[PDB]
């Protein structure tokens, strides 16, 4: 009881939601190449995948609804992608934002029977604020087994290339290929994070958008080590 | 290289 | 003829243990009995790891604020790491001077990469017993980032009371100096706190003469920017 | 048990 137990039929669901259209807001060059390689990535990772695109903040949040009122008893584990624009503590649907923690209650030990015990993974790429990081050189709590993989720090911008996609799914993707099946999970976000951090510099025509640096944020309320392999 |  | 943090430069760092019991009654706060003995595991804890410990009890707001300036002000050259524990009366992103509030992103900007130059690339983790709001668990069943290598150990979830008995200590350091003890010459830092984590979860639950406070859980929550691992002990 |  060291590791989460990743033996059942099914390794889980992945649910991406992948908005890029927008209201009033920049359409979201290069998330699509990032959809793309998460599919990938976690169809490698024996994940049941299920893309989503450009949906409005009652579809958001009627999707995680009635995917948490599924049966997910013969299910290791759960995946949840979110990809958009965002603030503290806040994803964008098409036409409007919602609060990250609406979407992840319905997760809740108490509120999902079927994934009680079980990991819960949130991976949100989306800004958290807009300051730029410069650089230099016999119970268990509802709220347990949930992990929150930041694309950045609270507060922070997050970058998105718009040809090669985002700078976090870029080197999640990566990560995960190269390590999934040698690395517990949080050791293989801590190398995203390196990634990240050391090898992406911002390019800008614009000053004050230029040579800026990231830093992902993992948030980890889970009890037990996590391994994709067996 | 954009911002979300 | 790099995975892991340097880990043996000629001191592991110093400790920070700010440990606030007594309010100023202006304020209308009450004291927070059993953080003595959090304090004192936590001095033997991270004395065994080689850590230059000080302890500050009862500091006003601006006390704590003199003080992580000062500190960032040292010269850490020779230090692996730095630790910084707090243990205090807070809410989300807030914890309190004995006279007040202090943001938590205040006191650790001064440990930013850029504004603590002999910490850039070292680890720098901050662990906090402190309330972040006021919900109640009721359980079932070249260059790199200026906020990298920061871990910040919090001791219960966003928006979530934190537990402290009062002749045990709280809930999080409890477990924290236990797991540190039984593990830090075994476990990588983030497995160490994912024990802490199920220990908290599994081991305690509330009790209360008071209907609205009884029989309730917690589960810690553990932030990192960290970008390598970081072990205790070394080669 | 208190709460901080």
């Amino acid at each position: 009881d060291n590791s989460y137990k990743m033996d059942y039929p099914e390794m889980g669901l992945c649910i991406i939601i992948n908005n890029k259209n927008w209201t009033g807001m920049t359409s979201r060059s290069g998330t699509d190449v990032d959809a793309a390689n998460l599919r990938e990535t976690f169809r490698n990772l024996k994940y049941e995948v299920r893309n989503k695109n450009d949906l409005t903040r009652e579809e958001i949040v009627e999707l995680m609804r009635d995917v948490s009122k599924e049966d997910h008893s013969k299910r290791s584990s759960f995946v949840c992608v979110l990809l958009s624009h965002g603030e503290e503590g806040i994803i964008f649907g098409t036409n409007g934002p919602v609060d990250l923690k609406k979407i992840t209650n319905f997760f809740r030990g108490d509120r999902c029977r079927s994934l009680t015990g079980k990991p819960k993974l949130f991976i949100i790429q989306a800004c958290r604020g807009t300051e730029l990081d410069c650089g230099i050189e016999h119970k268990i709590p509802v709220e347990a087994d949930f992990l929150y993989a930041y694309s950045t720090a609270p507060g922070y911008y997050s970058w998105r290339n718009s040809k090669d996609g985002s700078w976090f799914i870029q080197s999640l993707c990566a990560m995960l290929k190269q390590y999934a099946d040698k690395l517990e999970f949080m050791h293989i976000l801590t190398r995203v994070n390196r990634k990240v951090a050391t090898e992406f510099e911002s390019f800008s025509f614009d000053a004050t958008f230029h040579a800026k640096k990231q830093i992902p944020c993992i948030v980890s309320m889970l009890t037990k080590e996590l391994y994709f392999y067996h | 290289d954009e911002v979300d």
